[PDB]
């Protein structure tokens, strides 16, 4: 670019409308634990 | 209907060897009228096992015994560094509170153990493996979606990490073949109808003489002036040996503030 | 930027680093705080950041800045909607090029091919 | 000189304290004990000893929580 | 001696060794820990005597 | 397999790992706890493992392998070969399928290449 390089590989703009379906998941701060006593 | 004994037992032909470690005469004593008498004897324990009666350990006076624990360096201090050396002593002396803490496993050895994947993670490679040999890879995606969904994500780090184990193994394992099937340079040209009649008895002490003067009886005749006389030799020899010697090398770890190379050990200091 | 009025309270969490902050929806109990009278419409509300910042016009149309607005109630509406503009910021820029910080994204800890399974 | 008379006494209470210890401690805490305590009082020191004692066992078992 | 290990072997085939020191045939009916309970048993056995000991000094029993 | 009389001990110890064992040179001392006669040369003491194989052939030499070879200077020579040999031979294929465990492997904490630092 400007006085620069900067290696990239060749970038694939049909990644944009890449279909990735959000699926669920859920953290539990406070659950089990491994060995209980 | 009897029990049944272990391979022990006919070694010794009896369930209460009084076998104690401690080599004191009070104890050799001891254990020998107690080894003559364990048949009448009510205050007798085994110390071989059977199916039907466990048994005892060796005996240690009237402890019980166990090997020293092989030599670690590993410990853990707590008032002062106690610089501990298991080299130093013969026994290991207990470890005191206030002093140290030695490693884990007394007695224990170094293995290489592997995770069972869970069963309904199983039973979908089985699923996956038996229908690629019947119907091939192309129609078993199904069951390799199933995979992906029914066992757990550690378990596909699991299997995906195990390819790339292997894959390191096998670079290893062909490295080493390279290695070997190397001809060198005085092979060059030799095939198996080179090879001299000879078995590995051939090479050793009887047949082939080890590098030291007093393997056998070769130099026992050897005088004094025959020495000499081997010695003005050697010397003679060396007139056109001594001719050329190696070029002193450059000194890689001369800056001290830089991380120095492995060079070999130097043989003597 | 978020283009609904409300937001999983998960994904705004960290799945490989400790939990210490969450994204909260409006505090509407703060709304009912303000002693004088205005209108508020329930259509507002939700969307984030934006209930302080009407707070905040509120309070400035009835008092000034000047030892009038100096009260608690108006005071914690200010300090709010500029504390919850900023974090939002953050996540959003968060959200744009660390995606794989968060619990649901597919990237925070990645399924593999079948193909790297060796089967 | 000293009192040659007390010489190792306090190895034989303690040998006297094995050998029957709730005759030691009766005897030893008798005048003590004509002062009783309301049921109350006695009430709180069982349960507060004894709540010590279990606290003190799940500190044990959770040590060997933190073994395995 | 290491001749002398293996001197019940050789008498036997293989599918005697077998049968004989691995396939013993199962029975869990035994109480394979009365070995332990009747050694350690037996400090408070000699403790029900040797609490008569007829030594007349208190400190000598001790 | 080591082709040499000496290691580094920091070459046998974890980078990435907690150091439970090390990899001793052989124990020199327990050689002197044997009370009968033998030769023995130094040439052949620094060799891992193979002192204390040597011991039990000297201590199954002059006793035997009942009653009598049933001591504590004898038994120790034994399970020291016995579980030297299981170490090494644990550490050697550790340090053939595994050399980026250890400390001193260029693998271990990798270096990163110049092309990769973007200057
Ligand atoms: C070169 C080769 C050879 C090398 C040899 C090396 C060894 C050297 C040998 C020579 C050494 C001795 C020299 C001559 C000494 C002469 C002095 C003298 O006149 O006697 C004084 C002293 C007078 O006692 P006393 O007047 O009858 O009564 C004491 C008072 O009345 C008070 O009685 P009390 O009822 O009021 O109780 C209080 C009492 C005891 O009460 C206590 O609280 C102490 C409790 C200690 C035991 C418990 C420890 C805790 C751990 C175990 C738990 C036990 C629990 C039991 C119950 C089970 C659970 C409920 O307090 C004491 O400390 C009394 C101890 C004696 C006083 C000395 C000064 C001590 C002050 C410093 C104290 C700290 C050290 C204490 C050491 C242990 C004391 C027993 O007598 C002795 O102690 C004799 C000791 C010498 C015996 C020599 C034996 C032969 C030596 C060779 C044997 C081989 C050794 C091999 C070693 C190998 C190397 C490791
Ligand atoms: C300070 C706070 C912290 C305190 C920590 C806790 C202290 C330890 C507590 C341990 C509890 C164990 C319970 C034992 C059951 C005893 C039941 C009973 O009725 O006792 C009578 C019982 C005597 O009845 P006996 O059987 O008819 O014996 C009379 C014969 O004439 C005896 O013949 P003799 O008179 O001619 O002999 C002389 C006499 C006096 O001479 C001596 O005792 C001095 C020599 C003592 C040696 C050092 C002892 C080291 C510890 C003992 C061994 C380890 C434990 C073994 C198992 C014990 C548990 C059963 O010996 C005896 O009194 C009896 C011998 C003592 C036992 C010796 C053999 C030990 C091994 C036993 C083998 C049999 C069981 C197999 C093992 C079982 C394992 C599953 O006393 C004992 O046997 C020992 C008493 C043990 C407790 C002493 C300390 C209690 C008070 C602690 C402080 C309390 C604070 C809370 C109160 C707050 C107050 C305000
Ligand atoms: C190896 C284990 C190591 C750890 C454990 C170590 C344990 C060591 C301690 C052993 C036991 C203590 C020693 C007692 C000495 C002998 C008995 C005695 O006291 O002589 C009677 C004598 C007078 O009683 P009396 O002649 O029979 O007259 C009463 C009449 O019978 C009729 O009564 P009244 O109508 O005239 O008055 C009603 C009643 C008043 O009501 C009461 O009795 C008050 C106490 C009720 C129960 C309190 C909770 C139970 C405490 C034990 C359970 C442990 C709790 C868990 C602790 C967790 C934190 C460590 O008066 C009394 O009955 C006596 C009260 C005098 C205070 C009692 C002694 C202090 C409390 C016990 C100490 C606790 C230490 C154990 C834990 C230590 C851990 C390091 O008391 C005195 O000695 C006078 C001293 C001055 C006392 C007043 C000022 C106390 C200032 C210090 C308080 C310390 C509190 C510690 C709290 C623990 C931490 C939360
Ligand atoms: C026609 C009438 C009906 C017939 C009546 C017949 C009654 C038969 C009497 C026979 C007496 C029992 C004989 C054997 C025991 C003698 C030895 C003994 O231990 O006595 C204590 C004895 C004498 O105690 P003291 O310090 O001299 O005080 C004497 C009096 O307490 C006086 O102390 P004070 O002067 O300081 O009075 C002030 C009083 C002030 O009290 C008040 O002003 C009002 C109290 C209101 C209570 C509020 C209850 C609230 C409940 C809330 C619960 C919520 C949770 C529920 C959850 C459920 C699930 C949802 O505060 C207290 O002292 C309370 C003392 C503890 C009371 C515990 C029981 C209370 C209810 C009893 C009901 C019995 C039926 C009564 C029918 C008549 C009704 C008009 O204490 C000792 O020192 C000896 C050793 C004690 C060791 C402690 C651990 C022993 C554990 C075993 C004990 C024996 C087995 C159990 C037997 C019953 C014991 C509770
Ligand atoms: C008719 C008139 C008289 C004519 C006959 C006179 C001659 C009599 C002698 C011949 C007949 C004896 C009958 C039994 C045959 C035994 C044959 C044999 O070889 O035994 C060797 C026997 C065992 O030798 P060991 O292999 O070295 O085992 C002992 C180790 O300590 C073991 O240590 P450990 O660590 O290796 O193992 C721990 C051990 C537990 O061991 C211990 O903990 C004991 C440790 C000793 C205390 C520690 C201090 C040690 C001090 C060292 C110095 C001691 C010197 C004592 C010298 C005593 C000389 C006998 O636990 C066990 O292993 C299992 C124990 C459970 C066994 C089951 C009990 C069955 C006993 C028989 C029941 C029926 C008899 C009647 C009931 C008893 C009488 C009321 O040697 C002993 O005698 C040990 C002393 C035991 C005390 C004997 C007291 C009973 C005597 C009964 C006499 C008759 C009753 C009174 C009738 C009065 C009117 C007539
Ligand atoms: C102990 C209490 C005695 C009185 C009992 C009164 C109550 C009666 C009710 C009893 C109900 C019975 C329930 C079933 C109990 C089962 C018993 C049991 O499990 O152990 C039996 C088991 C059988 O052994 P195995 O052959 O290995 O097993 C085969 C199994 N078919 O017995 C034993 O192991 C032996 C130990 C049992 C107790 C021994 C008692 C020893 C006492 C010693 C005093 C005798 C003097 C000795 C002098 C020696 C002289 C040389």
């Amino acid at each position: 670019y400007e006085d620069f390089v900067f290696t990239t590989p060749y970038f694939q703009p049909e990644s944009t409308f890449k279909s990735v379906p959000k699926l669920f998941s859920d953290i539990l701060l406070g659950g089990v634990e491994w060995v209980y006593t | 209907k009897a029990p049944g004994q272990i391979y022990a037992y006919d070694i010794h032909n009896t369930h209460y060897p009084y076998v104690n470690i401690k080599q004191d005469s009070q104890t050799q004593l001891l254990a020998s009228f107690r080894r003559s008498i364990a048949s009448i004897n009510p205050f007798s324990y085994r110390q071989v096992p059977s199916q039907d009666r466990a048994a005892f350990g060796l005996r240690w006076g009237n402890a019980w015994y166990a090997p020293n624990p092989y030599p670690n360096g590993i410990h853990f201090d707590r008032v002062f560094p106690t610089h501990y050396d298991p080299l130093a002593e013969t026994n290991r002396t207990k470890a005191n509170l206030q002093l140290i803490k030695y490693a884990p496993g007394n007695y224990s050895t170094l293995v290489v153990t592997s995770e069972k994947l869970p069963r309904p993670c199983i039973r979908t490679i089985q699923n996956y493996r038996r229908c690629q040999m019947v119907n091939g890879t192309e129609k078993c995606n199904s069951e390799a979606q199933d995979i992906l969904a029914i066992c757990p994500n550690w378990a596909l780090d699991h299997m995906k990490e195990k390819v790339r184990f292997y894959t390191k193994a096998l670079a290893i394992n062909n490295q080493t073949y390279i290695r070997a099937m190397q001809v060198e340079e005085y092979n060059q040209g030799r095939t198996v109808a080179d090879v001299a009649p000879k078995t590995w008895i051939h090479g050793t002490r009887q047949h082939l003489r080890p590098d030291t003067m007093w393997a056998d009886d070769r130099y026992t005749n050897i005088t004094q002036t025959e020495i000499n006389e081997a010695i003005k030799r050697v010397e003679a020899r060396k007139a056109r040996e001594h001719e050329k010697k190696p070029v002193e090398q450059a000194n890689v770890n001369a800056n001290t503030g830089e991380q120095p190379v492995r060079v070999e050990k130097s043989l003597y200091p | 930027t978020i283009f609904a009025e409300t937001w999983e309270a998960s994904e705004y969490q960290y799945r490989n680093k400790a939990n210490l902050k969450t994204l909260p929806v409006n505090h509407l109990g703060k709304l009912a705080e303000l002693k004088f009278d205005f209108v508020e419409y329930k259509a507002h509300q939700l969307i984030a950041c934006h209930l302080y910042e009407r707070m905040t016009i509120h309070c400035m149309n009835q008092y000034g800045l000047f030892k009038d607005f100096y009260r608690p109630e108006c005071l914690d509406a200010q300090y709010y909607f500029k504390t919850c503009v900023e974090l939002n910021a953050a996540y959003g820029i968060q959200k744009k090029f660390f995606p794989e910080h968060f619990v649901g994204s597919p990237y925070a800890r990645p399924v593999p091919q079948f193909q790297q399974l060796g089967l | 000189f000293p009192d040659r008379g007390n010489k190792r006494r306090w190895f034989k209470n303690l040998f006297r304290l094995i050998k029957n210890p709730m005759g030691y401690i009766f005897w030893k805490t008798y005048k003590a004990r004509l002062a009783k305590p309301s049921l109350i009082v006695t009430s709180m020191f069982i349960g507060f000893t004894l709540g010590f004692i279990k606290l003190k066992a799940q500190s044990i078992a959770y040590s060997k929580k933190q073994y395995a | 001696d290491f001749a002398e290990l293996l001197r019940p072997l050789r008498s036997l085939s293989f599918n005697q060794v077998v049968d004989r020191y691995v396939l013993i045939p199962p029975n869990h009916t035994f109480y394979r820990n009365w070995t332990y309970e009747k050694f350690l048993g037996g400090f408070g056995l000699s403790y029900l005597i040797l609490r008569e000991l007829p030594l007349r000094n208190f400190y000598a029993r001790v």
